[PDB]
Order: C-alpha cells, then structure tokens, then sequence
RNA sequence: AGGCGAGCGCCAUGAUCAUCACGACACACUUGUUUAAGGAC
RNA sequence: GGUAAUGCACAGUGAAGAGGUGGCAGUGUGCAUCUAAGACUAAAUACAACAGGAGACCGAUAGCAAAGAAGUAGGUUGACCG
RNA sequence: ACCACACGUCCCCGAAUACAGCAUAGUGCUGGAGUACUCCUUGGAAUUAAGCAUAUGAGUAAAGGAAGGAAAAGAAACUAACGAGGAUUCCCGUAGUAGCGGCGAGUGAACAGGGAACAGUCCAACAGUGUAAUUCUCAAAUGAGAAGUUGUCAAAAGGAAGAA
C-alpha cells in the first residue's frame, strides 16, 4: 500500500513561487454611477405606492416596545435564514428612524 | 425606464395594490373555460423578458390547474404485492404543475409552437399561467431573424420531451458533484455507461 | 425458442417435455423447446462473447 | 338575437353556459358581473386616484391649445425631405410610455397628460407619483380616445409637452393653474384616503 | 396612575393588540324559488 | 454511493440587490472560486427495416418458423396459433 | 420481339373529412402510419437472502406521450487547495476504491494523469424624437389602406475544391 507515509507537518510544505498582484477595478465610471442612481430611484417609488406587507407591520410594531428577542425569533422563521433576519431588520429599523 | 418600475411592483405581492389586483383577477379566471386566449400579456415585463413581441404570429393562451398531491391509480386501495409499495396517498409528482399546463396547451393549439410560459396567480383549488405561442407557417415568422429558428423539424413538440422552460426542472441537469446522477445528458444515459461490460480484443 | 409451448404435466401417459399449443395441424402436440427435441434450443448456444485473438 | 336585460345577466350561472353556439352569452354574463363586483369593494388609495379626471369643457380647453403642435403625416414626411433644412426647430408634441418616462427623468417634460381607461392599470400606476417627485405638473383624462384625438392618430396611453411658444404662454400657465387644483396640489391628503363603494 | 396584611402577594379600574357568541347588510360560494331564493354559514 | 439531506415534487411561509459554493449539524470572522431562476450550437458517440462486401460458421430432423404459390396449407367465437 | 431508365394514367374501403380544433392582411396547419437507436412520464412480480417482513432483482419488464438521421447534452451561481487548472460528448484509468447496507445478502460514484474531436454566441435589462426611420396589400410612377407608440426596426454577394 503506497498511501499514507508522510506527516502532516511535511505535507504543507510548497514551492517559492513569485506573485502577480490582483489588478484592482475600483474606478467606476460616469455611466455607470447614473444607472445605479435610477435602479434605486426606482425602488423607492414601489415603496410609496404600494406600502408595507403584514409581516413587516408585525415585526415593526414589536420593535417600538424593544423586543428585540422576540422580534429576532419571529423574523428568523419567516425568512428561514439567519443572515436575511439580520438584514431584513436593519433596513426595518432605519425606516422607523 | 418603464419597464424597471413595472418589474419592482410586480415583486410586491402583498402590497395593497398587488392583493386587490390578484383578487380581482383570480375571479374572472375561473369563470371562463379551462384553456382560453387572451387579450394580451398580463406583465409586460415578464413576458418580454421571456421573448414575447407584440407582432403578427404570436400569442399568448392561459391554462388553469387543480392543485395538490395525485393519488395511486388503483381500485380499494388493493395494490397486490409487498407492503412497502401499498402507500396510495401523499404521493407527490415528478413534474412542476406548470408543466401540465403547457402540455396540455400543445395539445389544443397543434399548428403552433410552445416557446415559454410564467405563473399569474393562485386560490383555494387553481393556479393559473400564461403561455407564449409561435406560428411557424406565417411569412411575418418565416423572415424574423430572432424566432425562426423555431420552424427547424426539430423543434416540433418541445413541451412532451422536457425542453422548455417549464418542463426541463425535473431532469435534474446542471454542472458540478452535485449532479453527478445525469452526466451524460440524462439519467438512463447515466445509467448505460454505468452498467455495461467492455471486451477489448487483446485482453 | 419462438412457439408457445406448455408441459402436459403428469397424468397423460406421455413425459414431461414441454409441447406446441395448436390445432389443425399435425404439429399440435410435439415437443417444443428442449435440446433432444427436433426444432429446438441448441445447448449453450453459440455466441460472441467469446475470445476470438490471443496475445 | 334578443338583448338580455341586467336582471337576467346577473343571475345566469357563467360555468353552465357549454356549447360553442353559447360562447358570446358568456362573455356578456362574465362583463355585466365583474362590474357589479368592482363596485362593491373598497380601492386602495394609489388605484382610487384614477377616478378623478377633467370635465369635458376642460378637455375642449387643452385640446385647442395642444391641437397646434401635431406630429407630421408620412405624406408630410416624404415633401420634408426632398426640400432642404430651413428655418427654427419645431414644437411637437410627443407619444408613447416608453419616451414619456424617460422625458421626465431627464426633467425635460413640462406639462403631461395620462388616460384612466387602461388595462391592465399597472402601465401608468406609477407615473403620478414620479410626476410629483420631479415637481412637473400633470392631469388625467377619461379615454384613451381623447388622446388619440389630440394628435389625430391612434389611441395612445400618455402626451407630453417640453416646450412653450411665447404666442401661447399666457393661455398655456392659467391652464396649469387649474390642473394644479384638482391634481398636483391635492396629491399628499389623496394618498391616504381608500375608495369608497359607490352609491 | 388606586386600596389591604405583619417592597412582597392579594384585593380595585384605566389606557394598549388579538379574540368567542349575537345582530344587519350583500360581493365570494350554493340551488331549474333563476328578471328568484339563501348567504360568509 | 451522498452518509445530522444527493436530486425532484406538493402545501404552508417567503428575500436581497447583491448573492451562491468549498462531500461532517450549529454560530461568528477573514480567505479562495463562481454568477441561478431566459435561449442557440458543429465535430468526435448509438442502432431496425433496405442495399453492398467478407467469413477456421450451418449443410435439408441442421441453418431463420419458412432453400418451391411461407406467416402459406390449415385452425380459435375471439384475442391469437401454425 | 424483348430489356433498362424516367414520365403519363392510377377502381372501392381505410386518418376517411361536405369533419374537428386552431393561426394570419391573406395563403393555411395539425390528425394516421413507423418507433431498433434517443428524450419525457408511469411503474410490477417471479427471483436472491438457503425461512421472511426493510433490502435485492430494478427505476428493469409492461402501459402511455414525442422527434430525427442520429437524438440528448453543452460554453461554469465548475473543480481544487497544486508552483493549480479551465464548454459538452466519447475511449483508457482512478475502482469493485471512498462509502451505502436486518453493517446481512449485496450494492457503489467523482477530481487527477494519458488520448479522439474541437467553436463559440444570442435575447431581456438598454434604439435616431429637428418627427416609426419598421413590416404587409392594392394602385401608380407616385397615391390609398392594414399592423404597430401596452414599442416596430441593430446589413453583403461571392467559390473552387472535396466526395460518391
């Protein structure tokens, strides 16, 4: 059996490479900056027009009598996952503000 | 443009707007016959990224469909053989509802191509599509330059071996070590090159 | 192997071969499928699984 | 053959209506009891808006100030473009949603007209609210029809104006006064209030 | 925010969200009472 | 094969514009790699009827059921059988 | 005379139709046959476990739908942790392995490494506003009308080779 011989220790050992370093693409252009402008224009006029739905009444109510744990809880098995919850209140909260 | 601010509302379906419209809808759906054609395309951004243009040689048909699980085709329950296989309830279909929809559209417009097709709506018993339609014998089709790949011999009945949009989702096709049960283009083609004996010549 | 053939069982005075299911014919009644049988199954049949070269 | 009253209509059963000969009798029991539906239930404030639109002297008022600035015929067209250029740049007025939209983003557009009449509504749902973020000055109109009419093709969904002649600039901003009246100035208190089943 | 027994639990009543019967209308749904009758059952 | 879910469905519930994955459940945090929910695509691969060429194959109880007017003579109420 | 190549003629029943469903400005299209090979559904039991109920045979047989000379698939919400590679399909191989399993009987893949053949592109998001510039019909040598603003319209002839 030809498996299993060498130590973990051994195993992590690599050649010295020399590296290319990542060109950054952090310039955005003029175009570019309007197109976003209107995607986000345009989500606010949906918000005004057709207002919040009952799960975000639900949630937003109990966050105006701090409780935060159980506002936590009820979101969580809405959304189904952790980080959406998390999100999902954030962006409540700063509507409230 | 206009078609950002349609597709944001369209997204919202429990805004007020959205559940009046989806009620009201809903109605008038279920009171015209199973299979019926309509007017025009119910969301216009929807149907046009899905490849729908408002010319001579396209249409779009609406199809409705009962919901819930299909029970086991037998009489009393009596399955005559093991006990592992006598279950007749809670057995669920391989294929989406919306697939029945668009084989069942192909049936009754049998001149016609089935291109794509999109959900507009449910109740206690229906759902509801719409299903975008093709002419490959009209000259306005014949001459296009972005659908006339639809009148090549092989594009005939696409909706009854899984090729559009709706139908192709129970194959189980796509790329990586989480669909290896299909490489080879299908399942029994998986299957084949799995379960078959090499004799070479010299051996 | 391409009749329809079924054994008589015992009972008949005859043995337990198994025989062509006909009428009008004279060949109602024989032996079908076995290798002792005329228009029979060979035994072990030809076939081209067999290695033809060698190395 | 005869013409069923709205008794009738209303009290025949759609799905038991089956034969090929019955189809039209169908269509007329579905239309007749949608209305009696539609009537019967509140509207949230956004689709209310589009009950409220100008009076017929009002109409006649903005049709024979914008009738001046008609698009040109192909006929027209043709003769346009064997001459040569001459003269200032035109005032027309302009069609389309797809324009529209983009003129008042660009805060091009100066005065704009919207038909109630639209299905499905989703199409121009939007615009009131865009109009009044951008400050520009709007009312509605009953028809697609009347629209047509303006421009003398066929029926559109919107107009748009972006520019005045001094000939006409007098007419032209007590008109907006009345629009903002009944339209722009009202919309805050509007957005609140659900509509009513009608009497 | 009131009252009782050597701030405790117990007894008063005042604001905040669901919510179970009962009424009275008509729009879903039901029936050849059908230019009609029921009715959120 | 997929093992505290590999893929596919049905009912409830239901996102974000930024998200998905790194074969063992969970929470956090850097790092690497990609971009789903719309479409098209040649060559290299598979195998009947019908035609052509070959063979250490069989030689009229064999070889296809059938080397002649063979799916024929003939038979089943019938499906079918020969 | 006779033969070989093509054409003309081609009774009645049969999808069998003076019909059914459906599209266009209009002309029309589908239906039945065939289905070895390819794609999509539905879905056994004999048998093995020396009994048998989970499991096996097997996602096989049977029954339905559909297409072509092939069909399906196909240009990474992909592998990998190397000093990394780079669409799909096929062959040699990893491998009767990692694992699944009354952990019994039995089942059972992937990347690498060596080759055959090689090719990349479209729609939506996003079309001239000093004028729908776009498609169709009839006339005419320059007019009438239909579709369409709930959005139309994003360019080349051309050739000698190769094979039967």
């Amino acid at each position: 059996m030809k498996i299993n011989k060498l130590n973990n220790a051994s195993k992590a050992l690599s050649y010295p490479v020399k590296k290319l370093a990542k060109t950054e693409k952090a310039p955005l252009t003029e175009k570019q900056q309007r197109s976003k402008e209107l995607k986000k224009f345009a989500m606010s006029i949906a918000r005004e027009v057709g207002g919040l739905a009952p799960y975000e009444l639900r949630a937003t109510e109990l966050l105006r009598r701090d409780e935060d744990k159980r506002c936590k809880k009820f979101m969580k098995k809405r959304l189904g996952s952790l980080k959406m919850a998390k999100k999902k209140i954030e962006l409540l909260a700063e509507e409230m503000r | 443009g206009y078609l950002q601010y349609l597709k944001e509302i369209r997204r919202d379906k429990q805004s007020s707007v959205m559940r009046y419209l989806l009620r009201v809808r809903c109605w008038e759906y279920r009171q015209n016959t199973a299979i019926h054609r309509a007017s025009g395309p119910t969301y216009l951004d929807k149907a046009r990224m899905l490849g729908y243009r408002n010319i001579p040689g396209m249409c779009i048909f609406r199809a409705r469909v009962r919901r819930g699980a299909r029970p086991k085709k037998v009489l009393k329950g009596n399955t005559h053989g093991k006990p592992s296989k006598s279950g007749v309830y809670q057995r669920k279909p391989a294929k989406r509802l919306q697939a029945f929809a668009e084989i069942r559209v192909g049936r009754k417009c049998s001149n016609m191509r089935v291109f794509n097709s999109y959900w507009v709506g449910q109740d206690r018993v229906y759902k509801y599509f719409e299903v975008i339609m093709v002419d490959p014998y009209c000259d306005r089709i014949k001459n296009d330059k972005k659908i006339n790949w639809l009148c090549k011999p092989v594009m005939k009945h696409r909706e009854a071996r899984g090729l559009t949009n709706g139908t192709k989702t129970s194959r189980g096709l796509g790329k990586g070590i989480r669909y290896n049960q299909t490489k080879g283009g299908s399942k029994r083609a998986a299957w084949r090159n799995r379960n078959t004996q090499s004799l070479r010549r010299y051996r | 192997m391409r009749h329809s053939a079924k054994s008589w069982g015992t009972g008949r005075a005859m043995a337990r071969v198994p025989r062509v299911r006909a009428g009008g014919t004279r060949r109602a009644g024989q032996g079908a499928n076995a290798n002792f049988c005329r228009g029979g199954r060979m035994f072990a049949p030809t076939n081209v699984n067999r290695r033809w070269n060698r190395k | 053959d005869i013409q069923l009253t709205k008794k009738q209509l209303l009290s025949m059963n759609p799905r038991k209506l089956t034969n090929k000969a019955q189809m039209d009798t169908r269509k007329e029991v579905i239309a007749t009891r949608k209305e009696a539906l539609v009537n019967a239930i509140k509207l949230p404030p956004a689709l209310n808006q589009f009950t409220n639109y100008l009076s017929e002297e009002d109409l006649k008022e903005v049709s024979d100030i914008l009738s001046k600035f008609r698009p040109e015929t192909r006929k027209e067209r043709k003769q346009r473009l064997q001459n040569e250029r001459k003269g200032p740049k035109p005032i027309i007025v302009k069609q389309g949603i797809k324009h529209v939209t983009k003129l008042i983003e660009e805060k091009k557009a100066k005065f704009v007209l919207i038909a109630c009449d639209v299905d499905p509504i989703e199409v121009v749902l939007y615009l009131p609210t865009l109009c009044v973020k951008m400050g520009i000055p709007y009312a509605l109109v009953k028809t697609k029809e009347d629209l047509g009419k303006i421009i003398k093709k066929k029926p559109t969904t919107c107009l748009c104006l972006c520019d005045v002649s001094s000939d006409i600039k007098s007419k032209f901003e007590n008109v907006i006064a009345k629009c903002n009246g009944q339209f722009k100035d009202n919309y805050e208190s509007a957005m609140k209030v659900w509509g009513s089943p009608k009497e």
